[PDB]
DNA sequence: TATAATGGGAGCACGGATGCA
């Protein structure tokens, strides 16, 4: 995870600060014999894009 | 060498869906679905084999494949993309006969 | 036209001419 834009608020002896985050979660998926593959390498998709 | 599961059920499924988008080619251009076929089969075998079918209402030439090629050419990028696909089919096709052929001897053994 | 099946089976004798070592 690396972190874009750091928000930071000084309150007392402490500092607070407000992470923008950007990361990425694997899921993997199991692909059977009678399955093909539709999609590259390091292809970008998007939410209802078919990958299998 | 002979295919494994993954390899066969790719080789039919190009056929199909080669046979598909002569189909959809065939709808497209208006043209007849043999001679597409015909002229797609001559691109993949190559310069090695150009004959005329009996069952083709035009005799089979290099020029008449060259002109039916490159009127399947001028097509609109997803109209293209059916020429590719039976492209692909067809060698797929080739590929999958080529593979089987010692089930034929296999059977004709025992004949 | 649909389980899956994937490489066969038999069976003397001397000459000229050319091919090869």
């Amino acid at each position: 995870v690396r972190a874009a834009q750091v928000e930071a608020e000084e309150e007392g002896e402490t500092v607070y600060l407000t992470l923008f985050l950007e990361w990425t979660e694997p899921k993997d998926y199991r692909v059977q014999p009678h399955m093909n593959v539709v999609v590259p390498e390091g292809a970008r998709v998007e939410a209802g894009d078919k990958i299998v | 060498p002979l295919l494994t599961l993954e390899e066969e059920v790719e080789l039919a499924r190009k056929v199909e869906e080669g046979m598909e988008a002569i189909k959809k080619l065939s709808e497209i251009t208006g043209l007849d679905p043999d001679l597409i076929r015909e002229v797609v089969r001559a691109k993949i075998l190559g310069s090695a084999r150009v004959r005329h079918i009996p069952g083709l209402k035009e005799t089979l030439d290099p020029k008449t494949v060259e002109e039916i090629d490159q009127k399947l050419k001028s097509l609109p990028k997803e109209h293209k993309r059916y020429l590719h696909i039976a492209r692909e089919g067809e060698a797929a096709r080739q590929h999958l006969i080529e593979a089987n052929l010692r089930l034929v001897v296999s059977i004709a053994k025992k004949y």
